[PDB]
């Protein structure tokens, strides 16, 4: 039986009231270059120097990947592995499959915090700084987070960025966060973190709480492409790769993409129920 | 008898806070009842019964 | 009476009641020598320097440590669980050996208790020091407040750990303390100075040893020993579940709850044995700590070592048996990878050290067993290290793969806890009655190289 | 010596006839039915398997304890060793029957095991299962038989020579047999631990080739070791009440009562930790193991917790009650029933699933082996005197009190 049907627990009702998703199709991902800088524009992610990134301790909420291959194809890295012997060859094949061969194939993959439903990063927080909503986010409070760094470990995708120094006003980081003339880029609607608290690529709460707001004072229902135009993770990319919006509204752009033959999540055998689905690379 | 006091403390504490004051979701843990999500309370309930049984008789 | 002629004497030197009390009271009743002061000074300096490192990293940032965005735990919790493992030895010696009526424990129990009260305390520093905002640690407790009675959840093993450790220590403190009442009584009755007179009249309670008082005393210790064994198991198990309950390949399992416990017994006794070896020569109490006590410590270590060995092959079998590639790769990474030397040096120590004890010529040797007892602690440090690090730098999504290397402030804090351990233990040995008198005097007639010879003729 | 009752013979005969007849009765009764009919045909087969492995391991739970008591130089056990030797006479007979059953599976007379079916390994078949086929390096049938076979010799040989050397020690003017057995028992315990781990994989976890778990064998060990202790106590109570034991008193009973109590709690500990570590982080692979048990075997699954924990928890905690014959007998019965259920629960959902029931074919196999067990044990007690002769610790055990 499909792995998603096995569950010792009981689910929660998110069938009404704006269940969200987010849609990547891997064909449209050329380089996804400007999708990064627009996400670090509202969210006030600080700038780290050459050192403290040299030690692989940077601060980014979404990332683009880079996967080469050995022996010129991706199917050539699935014939060497499925044909394997016992413990004498498997110590040598897995050590040769990290050396990329000449003229391989390249593949890109945008990876952010897909807001899970059976989320492993939730249950182990002792101070209860994380929780879920009815819309289907992963709400991250910056207040109870007394930084016992568990929830960076149980994320199998491992997109969770703890901050280590104070990046705001000290002279060790003499970037735009420090000087008085250059603290005007920072928007007042999103707070600026100090020390010891984690941060995470949330869904665009500071926009979608204003889209519901501007559709409630008027007395209307939210339109078709109104959620898509506000979240700058999707409303700033060049191609039509990133698609954000509603699902319970059966006339949006997300609900026509979720019912497809390319419906596909990362790591379904883990059983975490993500809310961001990729499609398929259909190269020829 | 002191141990029996301890288990009543542990179970009335957790059954109040977790399911009758804020029944929020932390993960996919079913916080609908006290049978549901019971196993996660065992590590605490145990320790409380020993704690009271030990110190109150000393 | 009805004692078997097979058993060997536990008390050497034809010692009577006065002989025993004088021998044990003597190190308390006199001054410390120059060598004591030299060692004390060294331990103190290491401790003070360690404090400086702790203050520095708390006030400047966790980023001064060698932690990564991938590896959130290493050396902090590694040393935490290492010290916790050490602090289970005394609660076995004073409770489990009690439950199995093991007479030979009477010469160890008191120093064995010191081993837990000075090591659980060391472990208690790490849950605070590694925190991002430790001055807000009080939020861990479910205390009514102005945030609309904002509570804590009761689903995380980190919280379970708070209850496990704080009650483990609390209970063991009153247990060993109660056992001191008849021994402090024997010091207040010496009162060589009015100062010391006052001190021991306060340290002891109004313990005028009487029929009824002893009757109740015995019953209390039986109850607490009964409660203590469950605590030994459940506390280390709650610690174990910090990894067993995860979704990370290489950590998610069911073997850890008894596995880590077996390792805790193994490493704990290895530690205790080295201190007893030097203690019986410095304090001149070699007539109480005999080669039979040493041999029995070695035998127990041998037994638990083999249990650990079985668990190692259990995990490897299951990994092969399982069709999950992620679990199999994790074990391949340990066998061959950038941390191969941690894994194989760990395995070398844990596999071969306890197997030397099958040879009587090696087991019955204070020289050989001293060395081996030290080695065991090294292997066990790596046991904890390997599990945590090798399972995090390699996992789901190859793009997140990394390395790990500690900094001088990670090392320094660990050194500090070692120094502090010895400051506390060393001072203990010059102010407390190192051997229970109430216990030894109940076995002096039952066993010893005088009464047995009398029984034989 | 021990005079046989001259009544238990016919009693055990009745059990070995009525049980046997019930067993015989049990075998006389699109793609949907292809599932169902196998569930139905397996019912009288797993009804026998669970009975044999229960009593087989019951005997092993005594030998493990026996070896431990001699290695640990216990000063209260010598007076009870003859009873324990009498109990562990079942093993060299029960192990024959069990082994034969394993052979019958190999010869395709049933569908007890999945991976022993035909067409599973080969890709040229509608029965092809790649997951099982990938585990064939361990599940290969001839390896399974040989590996199982040598575990039986490794237990039976120990039993045989332990008794032989003991009797030799009884008729000697020096020692040499005591020390011989001391060395042998130490070797046995090492062997036992290794054979125990593999045994569980081959005889219990082999019912579900799509499931695995660490900490399985230690759980299994506790589930029979506890019951072994209670069977020791019950036989000594019987013999004592019939006037065949001397130098046995309530302190010996009390010591056994508190021993079995502590280890029954230990069983509960292992049970819970295995369950919770799957429930807490329910990664769907390897979770259906509990899904299909909780949803189907509801009362069996949870009733086994109560009977093996809650009941004795409020009984064998009073030290006065630990000295009472009827308290100990009562608790012993409940514990034995509870562990029978434990083995029932582990095996049944893999062979019959939701077609399970506790009717005639189940009861019949229980009574048959019950009678057999009784017959063999009490017959064995007539072949050697109770209360061994010169033994380095028997003089203190004859005056043991607590
Ligand atoms: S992806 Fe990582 S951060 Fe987002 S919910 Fe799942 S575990 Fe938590
Ligand atoms: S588990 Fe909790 S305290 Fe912060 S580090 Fe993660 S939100």
């Amino acid at each position: 039986v499909e792995a998603t049907t096995v569950d010792l627990w009981e689910s929660f009702d998110r069938t009404t009231g704006h269940h969200f998703n987010l849609s990547i199709d891997l064909n449209a991902c050329t380089g996804c270059g400007a999708c990064v800088i627009a996400c670090h524009a509202e969210n006030n992610v600080p700038v780290v120097g050459k050192a403290e990134v040299r030690r692989s301790r940077d601060m980014h909420w979404l990332r683009i990947d880079r996967y080469y291959s050995s022996e010129s194809t991706f199917e050539g890295d699935n014939e060497r592995k499925e044909g394997i012997a016992g413990l004498s060859s498997s110590l040598s094949t897995f050590n040769e499959m990290e050396k990329p061969g000449d003229n391989p194939q390249v593949a890109f993959q945008p990876v952010m915090c897909q807001h899970c439903n059976h989320a492993p990063c939730e249950t182990v927080c002792p101070v209860a700084a994380t929780s879920h909503g009815r819309q289907g986010q992963n709400h991250m409070a910056y207040n109870r987070c007394v930084g016992t760094r568990y929830c960076a470990n149980n994320c199998p995708y491992k997109v969770r960025r703890f901050n280590w120094f104070l990046y705001n006003k000290n002279s060790e980081f003499d970037y735009h966060m420090n000087d008085d003339l250059g603290r005007m880029v920072l928007n007042p609607d999103v707070n600026v973190r100090s020390r010891g608290v984690m941060e995470k690529c949330s869904f665009c709460i500071q926009s979608t709480q204003a889209v519901i707001l501007e559709a409630k004072r008027q007395g209307r229902v939210v339109g078709k492409d109104e959620f898509n135009n506000a979240c700058a993770c999707s409303a700033a990319c060049s191609s039509g790769a990133m698609v954000f919006g509603d699902v319970n509204d059966k006339e949006s752009e997300v609900a026509k993409l979720a019912e497809s033959e390319r419906m596909y999540h990362l790591l379904e055998h883990v059983g975490t129920k993500p809310n961001v689905f990729y499609h398929v690379k259909v190269r020829n | 008898l002191y141990g029996c006091v301890g288990i009543s403390v542990a179970t009335t504490m957790m059954s109040y806070i977790m399911i009758h004051d804020w029944p929020q979701d932390i993960g996919g843990k079913p916080s609908f009842s006290f049978i549901q999500n019971m196993p996660s309370f065992v590590p605490i309930m145990f320790e409380m019964t020993v704690f009271f049984a030990a110190h109150l008789m000393v | 009476h009805y004692e078997a002629p097979i058993r060997k004497p536990l008390v050497i030197g034809d010692k009577s009641y006065h002989d025993v009390t004088v021998d044990v009271a003597a190190p308390v009743e006199g001054p410390a020598n120059k060598q004591w002061w030299i060692v004390f000074t060294i331990a103190l300096v290491a401790f003070l320097w360690g404090l400086g490192c702790i203050i520095y990293t708390v006030s400047t940032g966790i980023g001064t440590w060698g932690l990564n965005k991938t590896v959130g735990w290493a050396w902090d919790i590694t040393n935490f669980v290492w010290w916790v493992g050490i602090g289970h030895a005394g609660t076995l010696i004073s409770a489990v050996l009690l439950l199995f009526r093991q007479r030979w424990r009477m010469a160890i129990n008191r120093s064995a208790e010191a081993m837990t009260i000075f090591s659980v305390v060391q472990a208690g520093l790490f849950p605070i020091i590694h925190m991002g905002r430790p001055w807000l640690a009080y939020w861990v407790l479910p205390i009514p407040n102005q945030f609309g009675s904002l509570w804590v959840n009761f689903n995380s093993p980190l919280l379970w750990d708070v209850f496990a450790i704080s009650t483990y220590l609390s209970v063991s403190l009153v247990f060993w303390w109660t056992g001191l009442l008849p021994d402090f009584a024997m010091l207040r009755d010496r009162a060589i100075t009015p100062f010391n007179k006052r001190v021991y009249s306060i340290l002891s309670f109004g313990w005028s040893g009487r029929a009824k008082d002893w009757q109740r005393f015995e019953e209390v210790s039986l109850v607490l020993a009964g409660l203590a064994t469950p605590l030994v198991l459940s506390v280390h198990t709650i610690v174990s579940m910090d990894f067993a309950t995860s979704v990370i390949p290489g950590w998610h399992t069911t073997i850890f709850p008894p596995y880590f416990v077996a390792g805790a017994v193994f490493s704990g006794f290895a530690m205790v044995n080295t201190l007893l070896i030097v203690m019986r020569k410095v304090s001149n109490l070699e007539a109480y700590i005999t080669l039979q006590h040493i041999e029995l410590m070695n035998i127990i270590i041998m037994i638990t070592g083999s249990i650990v060995g079985v668990a190692y092959i259990t995990e490897l079998f299951v990994a092969w048996y399982s069709g999950v590639e992620y679990e199999q790769y994790a074990f391949l990474n340990r066998a061959t990878g950038p941390y191969w030397w941690a894994y194989w040096s760990m395995m070398t120590c844990n596999v071969f050290s306890p197997q030397f004890m099958w040879f009587k010529k090696l087991r019955t040797s204070i020289m050989f067993s001293f060395i081996i007892s030290i080695v065991v602690n090294i292997g066990m440090w790596f046991e904890r290290f390997v599990i945590i690090v090798t399972s995090l730098h390699r996992d789901y999504l190859p793009s997140s793969w990394t390395m790990f290397s500690p900094t001088f402030v990670d090392i320094g804090i660990f050194i500090g806890t070692i120094g502090f351990f010895f400051v506390l233990f060393l001072l203990y040995s010059r102010t407390f009655p190192v051997i229970a008198q109430a216990e030894v005097k109940t076995i002096l007639k039952g066993t010893g190289d005088n009464y047995i010879r009398e029984r034989a003729n | 010596m021990y005079t046989f009752s001259s009544k238990l013979k016919t009693f055990s005969i009745i059990l070995m006839v009525l049980g046997l007849l019930g067993i015989g009765y049990g075998f006389l009764s699109t793609e949907h039915l292809n599932h169902v009919l196998h569930q139905l045909q397996n019912k009288p087969w797993s009804a026998l398997y669970v009975a044999c492995i229960f009593f087989l391991l019951l005997s092993m739970g005594v030998l493990a304890f026996y070896a431990i008591q001699q290695v640990a130089q216990a000063g209260w056990s010598p007076v009870l060793f003859r009873v324990m030797q009498g109990i562990t006479a079942y093993l060299p007979a029960g192990s024959i029957i069990f082994f034969i059953i394993l052979v019958l599976c190999g010869l395709h007379f049933n569908h007890i095991f999945v991976w022993l079916g035909e067409g599973v390994t080969d890709p040229k078949s509608p029965n092809y299962d790649a997951i099982i086929a990938g585990k064939s390096g361990y599940l290969n049938f001839p390896f399974w038989i040989v590996r199982a076979f040598i575990f039986l010799l490794g237990w039976n040989i120990y039993r045989h020579f332990s008794r032989k050397n003991c009797l030799a020690q009884d008729e000697a003017n020096d020692d040499l047999y005591y020390k011989k057995n001391f060395k042998i028992s130490a070797g046995f315990l090492v062997f036992f631990i290794v054979s125990e781990s593999i045994m569980a994989w081959d005889w219990i976890m082999s019912f579900d080739p799509h499931w695995f778990s660490t900490l399985f064998a230690w759980y299994v060990f506790a589930s029979f070791f506890v019951s072994g202790i209670t069977s020791i106590a019950l036989i000594t109570i019987y013999l004592k009440s019939k006037g065949y034991l001397e130098y046995v008193n309530t302190s010996h009973i009390h010591d056994l009562a508190k021993f079995m109590f502590g280890i029954s709690v230990f069983w509960t500990y292992l049970w819970f930790s295995q369950f919770m570590l799957i429930w807490y982080a329910n990664i769907p692979e390897e979770v259906t193991y509990f899904v299909t048990r909780i949803q189907l075997y509801n009362l069996p699954f949870f009733g086994a917790v109560v009977m093996n924990f809650v009941f004795p928890l409020l009984i064998l905690i009073n030290t006065d009650f630990k000295r009472l014959n009827w308290v100990v007998v009562m608790a012993g019965i409940v514990i034995l029933l509870g562990h029978y259920v434990d083995f029932f629960n582990m095996i049944m959902p893999g062979t019959v699933g939701d077609k399970w029931f506790i009717g005639v074919p189940e009861i019949a196999s229980i009574l048959f082996f019950l009678g057999l067990f009784i017959f063999v044990v009490f017959t064995a007690l007539t072949k050697s005197p109770l209360l061994a002769k010169r033994n380095p610790f028997i003089e203190e055990s004859k005056h043991f009190h607590y």
